[PDB]
């Protein structure tokens, strides 16, 4: 859904309609997300 | 009675339910088509003499 706003959550309401089901059947209870990629 | 579906299914859904848990819409597994379903007619006979 296209949203102009990039800073806060916006109003509305829309459906998510599933993409795929995968039948794996592990432990997932963590997860983490990929970003793109201290000394100095 | 199997009838075409003018109903537009999502891609992703197959069964059409109705109040009951009846079945009053399916998609062909074969060909990618919804068909409607309707009872075949029903009612009593009522004899006049
Ligand atoms: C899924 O994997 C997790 C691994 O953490 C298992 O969780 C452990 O399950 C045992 C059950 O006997 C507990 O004693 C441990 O405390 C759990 N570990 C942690 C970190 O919570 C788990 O057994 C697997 N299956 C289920 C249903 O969780």
């Amino acid at each position: 859904t296209p949203i102009n706003l990039v800073r806060d959550l916006p109003q509305g309401f829309s459906a998510l309609e599933p993409l795929v089901d995968l039948p794996i059947g592990i432990n997932i209870t963590r997860f983490q997300t990929l970003l793109a990629l201290s000394s100095s | 009675v199997l009838t075409e579906s003018n109903k537009k299914f999502l891609p992703f859904q197959q069964f059409g339910r109705d109040i009951a848990d009846t079945t009053d819409a399916v998609r062909d597994p074969q060909t990618l088509e919804i068909l409607d379903i309707t009872p075949c007619s029903f009612g009593g006979v009522s004899v006049i003499t």
